[PDB]
């Protein structure tokens, strides 16, 4: 009987079948996973709940929660920053960047989640007339060859909840 | 020696909304987009390549119901597929 | 009776170079993405899917010469896999 | 012996052991393909070869050469169309999204080939004091539900070949 007391808690493990037919039926196109007993991986989940003007992001306590504890039954150590400017945001993530640990990990995860316009993502200072906005270009950047070579060669997914813009996303049809 | 390498690669941005949209939050349960991938990553991380994941996501919010959205992968350089074998 | 849908959705980009990046062009051979992207679908599009296939077009590109470039996939709201099944 | 003389070309074909092997190893997760007897397949190419002020693109006529012949191998009739400003493609583009043929289309390949700044694609008529430059985001929007509502549910590819800024998209690393 699988259980949730382990370190992977709710998540379903692969076994060593499944990762010997994996590791056949797709040939040397997998990412190459480290040493389980020396690997140092690295994830951040930078929220913001608390703004200046905008309203309050009610719930973003149940996410951070969630994704801290998947994050860490994936196997990684998990940085929680809350109610950050964009400018706190860039300077977070460059230490994030400046880890010694993703010399010695195969995979990072950053996650933001924040309210969210057309442009970027929200920071907590954030209005219409002063705008507080990080560029998922700007995260990109940090997080490259040139601004972090530890983590050259290996998987960098970014998760993002956030609006985009003010629409709901919907047009009608008919049947 | 020196060796070039690509300043970026092995990326891989997922949204919860479509560029111009909105995204879905619950008070006491978080958001929309948040709770659906930690479902799918529960469930998949073990048999499906993270991008693959992220289609099922997708996928299961094909069916609009009053608060819809429709979550986008973004900006990807993954030159091979990235999973994330759980339990190893 | 109307019905909502999702206003944007099966969707993928394929660019030829990451962003603020030069693409590169031959000419009397064409441009460098083009000709193997054009080989990566003749030799793929009967067994994987388009998304598969443009994964597999930025691993041919993994290793840079003098001139490289990373093709990019991007805006992706495919919820299905999309397999040409050529010849039918 | 397999043999390029047929309407498929170059591509390798699909066997019908094959098809069924996809239809299995992946459930209800693919896109559904209409017959082939009666499905009107359209596909797009805008290429840029001769530009006013920025240089000659040598080379393109033998990239839509070989992408016409691709997209028609796959099963596309591909319309072609050369040396357009901004303006002609997004006129274009709605021109492509009232093609009736997409109401018995299953998907669509759009094909844009030309010079391109950080912004978008150039028109024949860019330089850097009269901008020319189509939008990525602005092909999505002529393509999306709301304006092109016969292509709801199905495949749209847009492949761009351009540059993207003047950086050669590299950094140095010692072994
Ligand atoms: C925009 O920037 C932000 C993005 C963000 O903060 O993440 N979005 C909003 O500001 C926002 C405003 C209002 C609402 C209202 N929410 C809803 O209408 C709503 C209704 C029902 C549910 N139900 C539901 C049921 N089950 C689950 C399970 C797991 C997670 C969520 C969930 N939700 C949700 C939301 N939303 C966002
Ligand atoms: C920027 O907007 C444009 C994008 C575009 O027009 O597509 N890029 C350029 O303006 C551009 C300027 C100069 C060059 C120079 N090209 C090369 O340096 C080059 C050298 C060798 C090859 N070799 C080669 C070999 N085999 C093939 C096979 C198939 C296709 C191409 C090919 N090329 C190519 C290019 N490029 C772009």
């Amino acid at each position: 009987m699988p259980t949730s007391s382990g370190s992977e808690g709710n998540v379903k493990l692969c076994s060593l079948e499944e990762a010997q037919r994996i590791w056949k039926q797709k040939s040397a196109e997998i990412y190459p996973i480290m040493d389980k007993s020396s690997r140092t991986r690295l994830a951040l989940i930078i929220c913001n709940e608390e703004f200046d003007s905008i309203p309050r992001r009610t719930g973003a306590e149940v996410d951070i929660t969630g994704m801290t504890m998947l994050l860490q039954n994936l196997g990684y150590s998990v940085d929680v920053k809350k109610n950050l400017t964009a400018s706190d945001m860039t300077t977070e993530l460059e230490a994030f960047a400046h880890r010694p640990e993703h010399k010695t990990s195969d995979s990072t995860f950053l996650v933001f989640m924040s309210h969210g316009i057309r442009e970027g993502i929200c920071g907590k200072k954030h209005s219409e007339q002063v705008p507080d906005i990080l560029q998922l270009n700007a995260i990109f950047n940090m997080l490259n060859t040139k601004n972090c070579p530890s983590l050259k060669d290996k998987p960098k997914v970014i998760i993002i909840q956030a609006c985009r813009g003010d629409s709901p996303g919907v047009v009608w049809f008919k049947d | 020696a020196i060796k070039k390498a690509h300043i970026e690669k092995d990326f891989i941005a997922f949204c919860s909304s479509t560029p111009d949209n909105v995204s879905w939050r619950h008070p006491t349960m978080g958001s929309v987009f948040i709770g659906r991938l930690i479902e799918h990553m529960q469930e998949y991380a073990c048999s499906c390549d993270v991008e693959e994941i992220f289609r099922k996501v997708r996928f299961s919010f094909e069916q609009p119901d009053g608060r819809a959205q429709m979550p986008t992968t973004e900006r990807v350089t993954l030159t091979r597929c990235f999973y994330l074998f759980p339990g190893h």
